[PDB]
């Protein structure tokens, strides 16, 4: 509010840990939870623009969780925790929700995984309609094709 | 009767809140509640739509119960 | 004196509020059939001069592209009582 | 009556007796001299009982409003109110007040206010009628910044000597400890210190 | 300076004091209240109304104790009753319990409170309290008596009366229902019934405040062992008790 | 209607007379107050309306107790009368509690008084804004007191004509220092925004007066910045707007 | 205590020959007291007797006897309350001549004594009597009077329900099932939400009349 | 006809002057919401931080009258400080002359009587603040009494103040319909804060920061305020529910 | 009347209606030279083209503009615009 130090600081750190992104990514294989905590701090800031810039770092990292066929259970939990907390206003998470769906398509993940993750995405965006709507109809359309079979 | 509603909206706990109302201004409250429903993209009148509308265009007078200590 | 959809800055919140009454029943009166209310008619604009109450009118004439009129202030006031009624 | 306060490393400990003589008849012997005029500034009464009690109510009233509008009082700030009320009534009221409190800035502090209305900062103060007898013992065995346990025993030993030599002092020895640890009442029965 | 010492009450040119007419209007914007005097008690009743439904009406008092055997109830403005009842209590104690060492007669107290009103129409920086009070009581010298205090600063004794905005309706109801001899029990049933026609709220004992100055109670006196001394003649009825009487109409 | 006094009140929830009195302050000289980490640096424009005047001899800066500077704008007599009242109040506090009066405490007492004259019709509302603050044991403080009788804590404040230039650059100052600046630094920054606020007073010419109360320069006492150091700031500010 | 618990005896109980016999002599036990708190019980006493059926003659006969003692030394309020009960008893017993005669007699005197919300009831009885005599001209006229009188705010939920009930039934005979249907909804809710003690039965009747309206339409 | 200029009655039976006092409390735009807990009474209120040059910690609307009684004030800040000072003065007076801390019920009534006297003077204008007093007494339990510029007060299960306070009243009322008791049962004071914030968020349709709120909590025999870090923890917990 | 930062939203659209060497330093100055209405934002633009004409420029420089917003504000102190709306 009366201080502008948080705006400056989130940009500095996002820069630093986007050049430490390869170091983090290698640690991610050793402990994905250790790697993830570096980035979480950035999004606990109050600057929605610099939270958006650093949500890009997360989306990149969570390819590894997605690719695996047991780590995406924690991805579903993270989405739920981030949206409820503050939303990092409501801009940052819109781009996050969007970018998980594209990943599921290129990975070729099983019908069962595709179902449950997308089921968690629609449970959460249910009462929301701040811009989730746009994504939300395509997201359900993915379930539909599976449910025809 | 004219409009649709959800059964969460009350009509009858709105009689006491303002007494100096004309009927055209009760036609105003309800017509504005169908505007507020449309900013949601809802086609049934909620009590969020109806009480938000009720509060405005009903101004504040020297007769109303908004200021009351005369009881 | 026509201008873009967003041609008064900051009073953008008032443009959105204006189109609820005007443009949403204009294209489809039918979404209000479900609702069941009297069709939204009538708008009053008031402010301290210089905020583009009229500049907005030129924007909502241009953007919608519907038939537009417009009235001079006092040039639709005649010298005959009830002839100035007939015109309007 | 015997009252004192002594500073110590972590705060200030207060010591008093509970005997109050009118004549040779002790009006009450369980009567607490340790007075709350603020949550962390307490005071000790001596002299004519009414006059000290009257002022202490007036100071509690004035420090309540002080805390709610102007920030908290320090031990100093409290002592001055006592001083200035005694100063207008130095011909009519006689009061002995020892004012002790723990601030967290300057730590535990002792101000004493004689019968005329003056304030003096001291590391220890003694007042009353029984504390004139223990003056030399107090200055000699007083150590600055002792332990909490050593301060408690220190005041116990001085006031046992006060009770030995004063008939107006007696009853139990009451203590209030003002610290960061809180406000801890202690009480000492006469068998415990007639030995100590 | 502060040159307000000139009265804010002034005669009107067709007679009558304009300021107290204005205050009498304030009585008819207020709640309704009534008093029926029985021959073995008095019942007084009023309606409770709230500024919010989140406001408690179990902490709302519009019937107040002046002395133990004497109660008051108002119609008009809340604020104007609130200070003035305190002044009624005050003058009973300064001038008859510090001089005559006992609780004042009902006649006497009513007169003293009209003096307080009278100096609120005199001088600047004051204006009359815009309430009428019913002062029901019992004294040991004039029996039961029921009074109405005017914002004029006049009083009249009554046998049954009403005040408030629904006063005219209430006293016409009471016209047929009053008899030379009454029971206190019948008095209560009439009181709630009369006030049913003048209350637009609920008619439960939650929202109807009922109090009797009926027979005295020596178990509310707070001590026992002087038979000679008598306890409160007043008894406020709590909400459940008022409901029992609603079924007994 | 609804300005005939101040026991009139409007259906607008405004008092008109009191809003009108803020316009007297808008006709005053520019005055600023910068809240620093370790103190406050006040500065006030003193117009040279004639070469007849005697420079740095007409103070708008009157000290209260020893550590509270008070400087104002608007109607100069009314503000000097306000500060006379508060010097009596400062003395009473020192009497009773044997300590200098704190900054929050001094503010409260002034605020009741100015608040009282906007209720009485026997005493005329104020037409001053005062900027006052200092250093006591509870920190540095800065307060701006409206003629309506409102105050707040401030990281920067201004009043007068040329508050338009001053206020903006204090948003950049917080943005320079979101953890404030040194008392030393604020000498040259209080001077600098009187010289930028001399563009709402560029009809005339002016004399800079500067005063401070800070822990690290004067020891939490209010003193005047005088001599070579006042002149060093004037040389700094002078270059910025050129 | 003594008269209150004796009516508990009476209410228990079943329709019995002893119960019948007991009640016109229970007004003798009522007068024995000489107390003025008879008023409160005497209404409930009669109310209990009505509730289970106890033979044509006896329920009218008892109620008639009470009315005599409700003007002997008692209030006009008590008397008039019992007249409202007497009039309803005659209607059920299917005397419309004895019902109408009484009704005309009541209502006119209490316009000198008008302060009464109890004539609202008398209007609604009057409508029912005319309806079953099969004149709708003056059933409508009294029903209109009853609506006007209840516009003033003192009326119980029961009282508003009764007004809705007759209004609906009148309009069906006028061959308009739109306006009848509107009253049967609000009448229905009154009985549905008023706790069942005789209300279960009327709620059933009103539901059928709601449904009837939509068949015609 | 001056019945709008001085404090005399009109032929409407109303003092217009007095009504205008209520129309000033909606102009500063401070909303408050107050609920009674099971061991606490919690009041959360807006803090308007308009500029970067206001220090938000000194921006106040919560004045601590006594040791146990906070007061939240809705309406102009000059009148707020005058009222806070008066309320404090009388409470200290009461402790001094009767030998115990002033109850909340009686404090509401004392300020109500002086506000009525300020509508009885024609040279002293009433203070245009609506005052809410929150406490936990040990003689009345958790309590709320709200006084107004007329001199009227009443007890409250819960209360709200401000321009949009009608919206708040609805939410609270529903909450007490379900419980069917006049206070929230929850033994942690922290979760009563969380409930209070939920009802405010529903009413105003706005999510809050730590410096958009200022919170006071009266627990048993102490009144304190939450600092800005502590408020953020409560707003984090809204999501956890 | 345009809000503190409703003036700012007009400042970004009317500066693309002029030429500049580059000006994106509105935010503080316009906020604190408040008093304007929406028509007075475009008179600050025209007045920055009068300070330009003195210097002999065909651009709006922020050196031109921030003397403009100071001057447009001062002439508007001439009379209030005090209105009380429902
Ligand atoms: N909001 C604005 N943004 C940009 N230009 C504006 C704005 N308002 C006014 N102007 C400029 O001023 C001209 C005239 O103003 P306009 O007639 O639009 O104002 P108005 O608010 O409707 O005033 P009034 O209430 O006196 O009719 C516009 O055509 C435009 O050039
Ligand atoms: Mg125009």
């Amino acid at each position: 509010m009366s201080r502008d130090a948080p705006i400056k600081a989130d940009k500095d750190y996002s820069q630093i840990l986007k050049e430490e992104f390869p170091k983090i990514d290698s640690l991610a294989q050793n402990d994905c939870n250790s790697a993830l905590d570096q980035l979480l701090v950035l999004e606990k800031k109050t600057r929605q623009a610099s939270d958006l810039a650093s949500s890009k770092e997360v989306l990149a990292k969570i390819v590894d969780l997605l690719a695996s066929r047991n780590k995406w259970d924690d991805l579903n939990e993270q989405l739920t925790l981030l949206s409820k907390k503050h939303g990092q206003l409501k801009l940052s998470i819109q781009y996050m929700i969007q970018k998980v769906m594209e990943y599921l398509k290129s990975s070729k993940s099983l019908d069962l995984n595709t179902r449950i993750s997308v089921i968690e995405t629609i449970r959460v965006v249910t009462e929301n309609k701040i811009f989730v709507e746009v994504e939300r109809a395509r997201v359900t359309k993915d379930l539909v094709e599976i449910k025809k079979e | 009767s004219k409009m649709s509603l959800a059964p969460e909206a009350d009509l009858d706990s709105l009689i006491i809140r303002n007494d100096s109302l004309s009927g055209a201004v009760i036609a105003a409250i309800m017509q504005e509640a169908g505007l507020r429903a449309v900013r949601k993209n809802r086609y049934v009148i909620l009590q969020s739509d109806l009480e938000e509308a009720y509060a405005t265009q009903v101004k504040t007078d020297n007769t109303v119960d908004k200021f009351d200590f005369y009881k | 004196g026509e201008i873009t959809f967003d041609g008064i800055g900051g009073l953008t919140e008032q443009i959105r509020e204006l189109r609820e009454v005007i443009e949403l029943p204009l294209k489809n009166p039918e979404i209000f059939q479900r609702v069941g209310i009297k069709p939204p008619k009538g708008v009053l604009l008031y402010g301290p001069p210089g905020t583009g109450k009229t500049l907005l009118a030129k924007a909502v004439a241009a953007t919608i592209g519907a038939n537009f009129i417009f009235s001079p202030a006092s040039g639709i006031v005649d010298k005959y009582i009830g002839e100035s009624a007939r015109i309007i | 009556t015997s009252i004192m306060a002594v500073t110590f490393k972590d705060g200030v400990i207060l010591g008093a007796d509970s005997r109050t003589t009118t004549g040779a008849y002790i009006a009450n012997r369980v009567t607490d001299k340790l007075t709350r005029v603020h949550d962390k500034i307490w005071c000790c009464r001596s002299g004519s009982a009414a006059d000290t009690q009257a002022i202490a109510d007036i100071v509690q009233y004035h420090l309540e409003l002080y805390t709610s509008q102007y920030g908290t009082p320090s031990t100093e700030t409290a002592a001055s109110v006592f001083k200035e009320l005694c100063y207008e009534n130095k011909d009519n009221l006689t009061a002995g007040i020892i004012v002790a409190g723990y601030d967290d800035k300057n730590k535990g502090e002792v101000y004493t206010i004689p019968l005329g209305g003056s304030v003096h900062k001291l590391p220890y103060a003694i007042a009353g009628s029984g504390s004139t007898f223990i003056y030399g013992y107090c200055d000699k065995n007083f150590r600055e910044n002792m332990s909490k346990e050593e301060t408690v025993d220190f005041i116990k030993h001085s006031l046992s000597q006060a009770i030995k030599w004063d008939g107006s002092s007696g009853g139990v020895i009451r203590m209030v400890v003002l610290t960061a640890a809180g406000v801890e009442r202690l009480i000492f029965y006469p068998d415990e210190y007639e030995q100590l | 300076t502060d040159r307000y010492s000139f009265s804010l009450t002034t005669f009107s040119p067709s007679g009558k004091l304009g300021q107290i007419d204005y205050a009498l209007t304030a009585v008819k914007q207020g709640v309704t209240s009534l008093g029926i005097k029985a021959t073995n008690g008095v019942v007084i009743a009023t309606e409770k109304k709230s500024s919010s439904p989140l406001a408690m009406s179990e902490t709302l008092s519009k019937v107040s104790l002046l002395t133990p055997d004497i109660g008051a109830v108002y119609s008009g403005m809340g604020p104007d009753y609130r200070v003035l009842v305190d002044k009624s209590r005050k003058v009973a104690h300064t001038s008859y319990k510090r001089i005559y060492g006992e609780y004042p007669p009902t006649k006497l107290l009513v007169s003293e409170v009209a003096k307080i009103m009278q100096e609120a129409t005199q001088s600047g920086g004051v204006r009359p309290f815009g309430v009428s009070l019913l002062i029901a009581g019992h004294d040991e010298f004039n029996g039961f008596s029921l009074y109405q205090v005017d914002p004029s600063g006049s009083y009249f004794p009554w046998k049954a009366t009403a005040i408030g905005k629904g006063s005219v309706a209430a006293k016409t109801f009471l016209e047929k229902r009053w008899n030379d001899e009454l029971e206190l029990e019948d008095a209560i049933h009439i009181a709630l019934l009369t006030l049913k026609e003048s209350v637009e709220g609920e008619f439960n004992g939650d929202t109807i405040e009922l109090a009797i100055i009926g027979d005295e109670n020596p178990d509310l006196l707070g001590y026992t062992g002087i038979p000679t001394d008598k306890g409160p003649r007043f008894r406020k009825l709590t909400s459940q008790e008022i409901n029992d009487r609603l079924e007994a109409l | 209607g609804y300005d005939l006094s101040n026991s009139v009140f409007s259906p607008d929830g405004r008092n008109f007379q009191v809003e009108y009195a803020v316009k007297a302050v808008e006709n005053g000289t520019t005055s600023i107050g910068i809240k620093c980490n370790d103190g406050v640096v006040f500065a006030v424009e003193k117009l040279i309306t004639s070469k007849l005047l005697v420079p740095q001899k007409n103070v708008k800066i009157q000290v209260v107790d020893r550590h509270i500077g008070c400087v104002y704008s608007g109607l100069i007599p009314d503000g000097r009368h306000l500060v006379n009242r508060g010097r009596e109040e400062a003395a009473s506090f020192k009497k009773l509690y044997k300590t200098p009066i704190p900054i929050p405490a001094f503010a409260d007492r002034l605020g009741q008084y100015v608040q009282a004259h906007t209720l009485y019709n026997s005493v005329r509302p104020f037409g001053v804004s005062t900027i006052f603050g200092g250093v006591d044991k509870n920190g540095a403080h800065l307060y701006m007191l409206e003629p309506s009788g409102s105050y707040w804590g401030y990281k920067g404040a201004a009043t007068g004509k040329g508050r338009q230039s001053a206020k903006a650059e204090l948003e950049k100052l917080v943005d320079h220092h979101p953890e404030g600046l040194s008392a030393r630094e604020a000498v040259k920054q209080a001077a600098k925004i009187i010289y930028l606020a001399h563009e709402d007073n560029k009809e005339k010419d002016f004399e800079l007066e500067i005063s401070w109360c800070s822990l690290s320069e004067t020891n939490g006492l209010h003193k005047f910045v005088k001599g070579d150091l006042l002149q060093e700031a004037i040389d700094f500010a002078q270059k910025e707007i050129n | 205590t003594s008269i209150l618990e004796l009516g508990q005896l009476y209410v228990t109980m079943g329709a019995k020959d002893k119960l019948r016999e007991f009640i016109p002599h229970s007004t003798e036990y009522m007068m024995q007291f000489a107390k003025s708190k008879t008023v409160k019980v005497l209404k409930t006493l009669i109310e209990k007797f009505e509730q289970v059926p106890d033979s044509l003659d006896d329920q009218i006969f008892v109620c008639e006897k009470s009315i005599e003692f409700a003007k002997r030394e008692k209030r006009v309020f008590l008397k008039h309350s019992l007249s409202i009960k007497l009039a309803t008893l005659h209607y059920q017993k299917k005397q419309y001549k004895d019902s109408l005669a009484l009704i005309n007699d009541l209502l006119r005197e209490f316009k000198k004594l008008d302060d009464k919300p109890s004539l609202v009831d008398v209007h609604l009885l009057e409508s029912k009597v005319y309806h079953k005599l099969r004149n709708l001209a003056k059933s409508k006229a009294s029903l209109t009077a009853a609506r006007t009188a209840a516009n003033s705010i003192y009326c119980p939920t029961q009282t508003v329900a009764e007004l809705d009930l007759m209004s609906g039934i009148l309009h069906c005979e006028d061959k308009d099932y739109k306006t009848a249907f509107s009253y049967f909804f609000e009448s229905f809710e009154s009985y549905h939400n008023l706790t069942t003690h005789n209300s279960y039965e009327k709620a059933c009747q009103v539901l059928k009349y709601m449904l009837l309206s939509k068949i015609m339409l | 006809g001056y019945d709008r200029h001085i404090t005399i009655f009109s032929p409407e039976g109303r003092l217009y002057q007095v009504e205008y006092a209520f129309k000033a409390t909606n102009q500063t735009n401070i909303n408050s919401l107050a609920v009674r807990g099971k061991d606490c009474t919690v009041v959360i209120s807006q803090k308007k931080v308009p500029d970067k040059l206001l220090d938000p910690t000194t921006v106040s609307y919560i004045f601590c009258i006594s040791r146990t009684i906070g007061m939240v004030v809705n309406g102009p800040i000059p009148d707020a400080r005058n009222a806070a000072l008066r309320a404090k003065a009388e409470a200290a007076e009461f402790r001094y002359k009767y030998g115990y801390d002033m109850p909340c019920d009686v404090l509401a009534k004392r300020m109500a009587n002086l506000s009525q006297i300020y509508t009885q003077r024609a040279y002293m204008r009433p203070l245009g603040v609506i005052l809410t007093f929150v406490s936990v007494d040990e003689e009345l339990g958790p309590s709320i009494y709200k006084t107004d510029p007329a001199g009227y007060y009443v007890g409250y299960k819960a209360t709200a103040t401000g321009p949009k306070q009608q919206e708040i009243t609805t939410n609270l009322e529903n909450h007490f319909k379900k419980s069917k008791i006049d206070h929230i049962n929850e033994e942690s004071w922290e979760k009563v804060v969380e409930f209070a914030i939920t009802h405010m968020i529903d009413a105003l349709g706005t999510e809050f920061s730590k410096n958009d709120l200022e919170v006071g909590v009266a627990t048993k025999d102490k009144f304190f305020t939450l600092s800005a870090e502590n408020i953020e923890e409560r707003l984090v917990a809204i999501a956890e529910q | 009347l345009p809000n503190e930062a409703g003036r700012l939203e007009i400042f970004k659209i009317h500066t693309a209606k002029v030429k500049k060497t580059g000006e994106f330093d509105f935010e503080a100055a316009v906020k604190m030279s408040d008093g304007f209405n929406g028509a007075d934002i475009r008179n600050c633009a025209t007045e920055a083209g009068f300070f330009a004409i003195r210097d002999d420029r065909d651009h709006i420089n922020p050196d031109d503009l921030m003397k403009a917003v100071r001057k447009v504000a001062e002439v508007k102190k001439l009379e209030g615009t005090i209105e009380y709306q429902k």
